[PDB]
């Protein structure tokens, strides 16, 4: 186990060997093993989506703060890309539906029957791409072109993926909540916090602590 | 045994096998043997590029050799800035895949691809090759290299931070500190914002 | 020899003509796919070098070698053909990226090797 | 104290405590957020 | 349905004005600063806030001048009425499944005791509080029981009367 999320608590035995495990399941969602396998895949998929999304938000924002690029902010990039997009909105949705239906059905079929997308005659001659590794959530093949899963740092890279994945998931939800609460981008929120941490935080954004539910805010003030 | 802190406990995985082994690992970073081998190679690589960088920064007449090193990219050459980046990327890609393949399987990249008679001698270490990389038989010397590499790494970091806060060249920083050291140093300069 | 000197090539690739051991993703791991992809590489390379009834009679015979070759000259053909498909894809990509023909761009490279290439034009690198 | 807490765990005492909590919660929500018809 | 938004309904405005006028008529029999005057003014303030909030929520009003709720999920989502019935439906169903799952879990846990009926009228309060906290993750567990086949007792194990 990587550790204990709550020192002194009794950690569940079914999480003892999973990568990235801190024994954290107070709601007992993963007590059933089939549920646990499904949730391991779901956590990895959420982690990788959030990882790529937080990269595609933070790196343009960091390079914009450094004066390098001037790409649009993340919550308005849909509008600016759509006007210049040669493909209209409805066609983009239909294409995304088709492509993700295909790839997610292939991933789902591999989850139910491991290695079944790599068998002979499975794909149209290209089935060697998708042989799998016998590990839930770690496909390999085309998805591991450099073959770094065969190296000796593979187990530590699994742990690195999950913890960075959880951090990225929290970060994207923070991006969305910060936009909804302040109306500014994430780097501007960080700079405002760095300028005055006591006064520039969630307790003063006027949304996170609703005024009706917290009457002492309008009272205990200068 | 020499150590960075005489009189303290030494980690059990650092027994002087490696050069420059003074038991310095307060954060216990490289514990598993794959990590320690990778960080050995990375220390060698970063230290050698930092030795070259410290030399090339301290060495710099001529209009080009009067420019700051952090403003050096704005000098005009025979190619646009994009072209040299990709050419350097290509040459580095070739030599780095050679060095990486040596790092994975030792002795795998020892033979000249176009000359079958020209081959690096066997028993080659990953970070310590032989043959045409050692034209003289100069090979105690690894402690010297790792010490100069670490000093150059700290020097290059000092170049980067000094050009970031004061906005000054390294020679200007040394001359400012040599004017009055008790007022022109990291204290006072940063305390004057 | 080897596409990556030091990399261990798969055992199914050894003995094939033009085998430099390049199959990172294992598409030729089965004999049925390896035999058909050998035909596809040869046909692609032959069409790239030169650039219904004929293609139907190509696979009418039940043999194995006759669908591919109906040892030095085989490797000679395979090394020449792969360069031809690389050249044709380069032609398509360069005419898509600069708008000019494949021959005048050679003269543009010769007249300016360091100021006119795929790095400088704003298509191959945004 | 064990016998007393067992009495406090009898069904009507638990019902009284739980429904006092639930009714008080509903009352205080409607005091702090008066007249909620829609979300 | 031919309705009008309450923020532009004349009957809605007339109702607000009439309710305020009745409360103000009650107000002019008390001195300022008295407890009845303060209570009536607080009621007036709440009335004004309520009418403003119901107008600002996009509620539709009938010819009666009163808000009418839209409950078809299609009409609610396309025309901005999901806060009237659909989101309350999700919230209720979540809390109701929580309550039912906590009750089922407590009953199943009590079934294994030596005196199962004792836990039904003398509540194991720490166990009940623990199970009640775990009811937040009820949809995941209940869906897994449904697919696994353990949610339902088999028909051969359930008593039935002669047919
Ligand atoms: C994670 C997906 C996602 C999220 C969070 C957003 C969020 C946003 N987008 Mg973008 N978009 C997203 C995906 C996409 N958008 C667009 C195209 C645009 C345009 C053209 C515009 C936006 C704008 C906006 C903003 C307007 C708010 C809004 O309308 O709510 C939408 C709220 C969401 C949560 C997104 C949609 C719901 C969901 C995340 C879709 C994906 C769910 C899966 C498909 C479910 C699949 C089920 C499986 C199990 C089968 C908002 C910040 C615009 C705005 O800023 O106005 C100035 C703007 O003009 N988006 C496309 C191309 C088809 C997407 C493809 O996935
Ligand atoms: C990825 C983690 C992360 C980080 C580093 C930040 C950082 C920041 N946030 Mg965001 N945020 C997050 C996730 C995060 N947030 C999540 C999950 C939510 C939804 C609840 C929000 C919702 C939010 C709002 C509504 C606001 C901020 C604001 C801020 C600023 C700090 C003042 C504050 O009010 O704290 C936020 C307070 C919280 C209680 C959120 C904490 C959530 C994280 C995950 C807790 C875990 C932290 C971890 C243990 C240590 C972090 C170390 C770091 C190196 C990762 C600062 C720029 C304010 C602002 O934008 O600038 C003035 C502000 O108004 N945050
Ligand atoms: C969709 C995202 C997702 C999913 C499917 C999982 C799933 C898993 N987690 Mg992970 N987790 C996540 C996000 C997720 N997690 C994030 C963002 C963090 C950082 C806070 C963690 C931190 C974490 C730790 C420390 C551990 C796990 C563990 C586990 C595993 C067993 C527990 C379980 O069965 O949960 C099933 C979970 C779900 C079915 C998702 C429930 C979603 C509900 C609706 C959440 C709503 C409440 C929440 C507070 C709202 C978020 C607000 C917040 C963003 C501010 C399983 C693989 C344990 C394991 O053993 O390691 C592998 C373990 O020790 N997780
Ligand atoms: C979750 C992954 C994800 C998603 C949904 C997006 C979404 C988007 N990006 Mg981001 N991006 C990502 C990951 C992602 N990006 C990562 C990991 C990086 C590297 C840091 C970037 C770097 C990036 C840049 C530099 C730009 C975008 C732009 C865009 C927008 C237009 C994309 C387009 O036109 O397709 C094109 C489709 C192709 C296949 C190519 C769109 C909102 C553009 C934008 O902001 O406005 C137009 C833009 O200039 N992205
Ligand atoms: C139409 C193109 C094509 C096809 C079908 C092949 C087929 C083959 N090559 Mg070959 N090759 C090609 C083009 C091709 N090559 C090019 C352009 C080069 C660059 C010089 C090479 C260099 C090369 C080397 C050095 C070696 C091979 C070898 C092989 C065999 C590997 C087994 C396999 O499963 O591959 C099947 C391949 C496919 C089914 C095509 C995959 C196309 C992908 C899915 C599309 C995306 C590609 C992307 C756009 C680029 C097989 C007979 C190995 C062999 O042992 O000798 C015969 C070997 O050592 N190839
Ligand atoms: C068990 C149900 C319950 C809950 C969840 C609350 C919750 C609350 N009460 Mg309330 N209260 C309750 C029952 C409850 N009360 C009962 C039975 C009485 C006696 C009739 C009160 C009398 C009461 C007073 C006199 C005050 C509160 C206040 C408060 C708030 C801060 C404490 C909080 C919203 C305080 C307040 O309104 O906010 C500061 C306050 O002054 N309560
Ligand atoms: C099935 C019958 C039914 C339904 C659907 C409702 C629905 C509602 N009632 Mg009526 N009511 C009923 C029967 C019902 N009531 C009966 C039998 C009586 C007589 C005892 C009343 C007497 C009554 C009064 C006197 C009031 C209501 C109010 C309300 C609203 C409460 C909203 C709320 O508290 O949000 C809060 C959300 C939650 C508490 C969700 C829990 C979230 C947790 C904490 C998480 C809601 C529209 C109030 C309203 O203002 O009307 C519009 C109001 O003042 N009700
Ligand atoms: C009791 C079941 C019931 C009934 C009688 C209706 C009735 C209606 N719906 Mg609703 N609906 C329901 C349940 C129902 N709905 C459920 C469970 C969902 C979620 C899956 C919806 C989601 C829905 C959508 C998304 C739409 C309707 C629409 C409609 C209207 C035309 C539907 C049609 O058949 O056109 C032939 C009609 C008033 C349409 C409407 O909004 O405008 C006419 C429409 O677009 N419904
Ligand atoms: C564990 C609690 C529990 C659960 C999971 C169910 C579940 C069910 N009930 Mg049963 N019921 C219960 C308690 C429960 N009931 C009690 C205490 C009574 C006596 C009042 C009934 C009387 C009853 C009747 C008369 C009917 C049902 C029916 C049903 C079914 C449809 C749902 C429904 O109609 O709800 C309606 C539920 C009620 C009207 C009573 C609910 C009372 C509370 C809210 C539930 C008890 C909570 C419990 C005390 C929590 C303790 C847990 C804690 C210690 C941790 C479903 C099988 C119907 C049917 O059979 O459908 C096919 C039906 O006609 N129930
Ligand atoms: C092997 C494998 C292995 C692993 O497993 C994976 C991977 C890696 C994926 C793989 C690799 C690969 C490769 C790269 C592929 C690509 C290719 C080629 C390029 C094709 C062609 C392509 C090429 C070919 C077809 C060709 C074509 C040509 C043609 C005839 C042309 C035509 C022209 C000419 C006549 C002239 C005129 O006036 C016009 C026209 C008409 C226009």
């Amino acid at each position: 186990k990587a550790g204990n999320w709550l020192p002194g608590s009794k950690t569940p035995a079914y999480l003892e060997d999973l990568p990235g495990s801190y024994g954290f399941d107070p709601l007992k969602l993963g007590e059933d093993p089939a549920s646990l396998k499904w949730y391991v895949q779901s956590e990895l998929v959420h982690s990788r989506f959030a990882m790529a999304a937080v990269a595609g938000i933070l790196i343009p924002e960091v390079l914009k703060a450094f004066g390098a690029v001037n790409l649009p902010v993340w919550y308005e990039a849909g509008k600016y890309a759509q006007e210049s997009s040669p493909i209209p909105f409805n066609t983009l949705i239909a294409l995304e539906i088709f492509a993700f239906n295909f790839v997610e059905i292939k991933r789902w079929q591999d989850f139910k029957k491991p290695g079944s997308q790599g068998e002979e005659g499975s794909f149209v001659g290209l089935e060697g791409f998708f042989k799998g590794t016998g590990e839930n959530g770690y496909p390999g093949g085309v998805f591991d072109p450099l073959g770094l899963s065969k190296g000796p740092g593979y187990e530590a890279m699994k742990l690195r993926e999950i913890k960075n994945g959880r951090l990225a998931m929290l970060a994207f939800i923070g991006f969305a909540s910060q936009y909804l609460a302040t109306g500014k981008g994430p780097i501007e929120n960080l700079l405002d916090h760095l300028s005055n941490p006591l006064a520039n935080n969630f307790t003063t954004n006027g949304t996170s602590l609703p005024a009706q539910a917290h009457p002492l805010l309008s009272v205990l003030k200068p | 045994r020499a150590s960075w802190l005489p009189g303290s406990e030494i980690p059990s995985y650092l027994k002087g096998e490696l050069p420059g082994d003074f038991g310095f690992d307060p954060l216990r970073l490289g514990e598993d043997p794959a990590a320690l081998k990778w960080y050995q190679q990375a220390e060698l690589q970063n230290g050698r590029w930092a030795m070259l960088a410290a030399a090339g920064i301290l060495f710099v007449g001529g209009p080009a050799a009067a420019t700051p090193w952090f403003k050096a990219s704005d000098f005009t050459y025979f190619a646009p800035t994009s072209t040299l980046f990709i050419v350097e990327l290509l040459l580095f890609a070739w030599v780095e895949v050679r060095r990486y393949q040596d790092m994975v399987k030792p002795g795998s990249t020892n033979q000249d691809p176009i000359f079958s008679q020209y081959s690096l001698p066997s028993g080659n270490e990953p970070g310590y090759p032989g043959g045409i990389f050692d034209p003289l038989g100069y090979s105690e010397l690894k402690l010297k290299e790792i010490k100069n590499a670490r000093l150059a790494m700290l020097a290059v970091l000092g170049f980067f931070v000094q050009a970031k806060t004061t906005g000054k060249t390294p020679l200007d920083s040394l001359s400012s500190h040599l004017a009055d050291p008790w007022s022109n140093n990291v204290f006072g300069i940063e305390h004057a914002r | 020899g080897n596409w990556l000197p030091g990399s261990d090539t798969p055992a199914y690739l050894d003995g094939l003509p033009g085998s430099f051991g390049f199959d990172p993703f294992g598409l030729g791991s089965t004999p049925a796919n390896l035999q058909r992809f050998q035909e596809a590489e040869l046909v692609h390379s032959r069409w790239a070098m030169a650039g219904a009834g004929a293609e139907a009679q190509r696979n009418a015979e039940p043999d194995a070698e006759k669908r591919k070759y109906p040892e030095e000259n085989k490797l000679k053909e395979l090394k020449n053909g792969r360069l031809a498909m690389l050249a044709f894809v380069g032609f398509i990509a360069q005419h898509a990226a600069t708008g000019k023909g494949p021959l005048e761009a050679l003269k543009l490279h010769l007249a300016d090797p360091w100021g006119a290439n795929f790095a400088t034009n704003g298509v191959s690198i945004p | 104290m064990k016998n007393f807490t067992t009495y406090l765990s009898t069904a009507p005492v638990v019902a009284l405590i739980w429904f006092t909590f639930t009714a008080g919660l509903l009352i205080e929500i409607n005091r702090f957020f008066p007249d909620p018809l829609v979300f | 349905s031919g309705l009008t938004p309450c923020s532009e309904s004349k009957g809605f405005a007339k109702r607000q004005k009439n309710e305020i006028k009745a409360l103000t008529k009650r107000l002019k029999q008390y001195e300022e600063g008295s407890a009845p005057s303060l209570a009536l003014k607080a009621t007036i303030e709440r009335t004004e806030k309520r009418f403003a909030n119901y107008g600002n929520a996009g509620l539709l009003c009938g010819t009666d001048g009163l808000p009418h709720l839209i409950s078809d999920p299609g009409l609610a989502l396309r025309f901005g009425h999901a806060g009237e019935t659909l989101i309350p439906t999700v919230g209720f169903l979540y809390i109701a499944g929580w309550i039912g799952t906590a009750g089922r879990d407590y009953l199943i846990a009590s079934k294994g005791e030596a005196k199962p009926r004792e836990k039904e009228y003398i509540i194991d309060v720490p166990l009940a509080l623990k199970i009640s906290a775990q009811g937040a993750g009820w949809p995941f567990r209940v869906i897994r029981e449904l697919q696994k086949g353990t949610l339902l007792e088999k028909d051969s194990n359930i008593t039935v009367s002669p047919r």
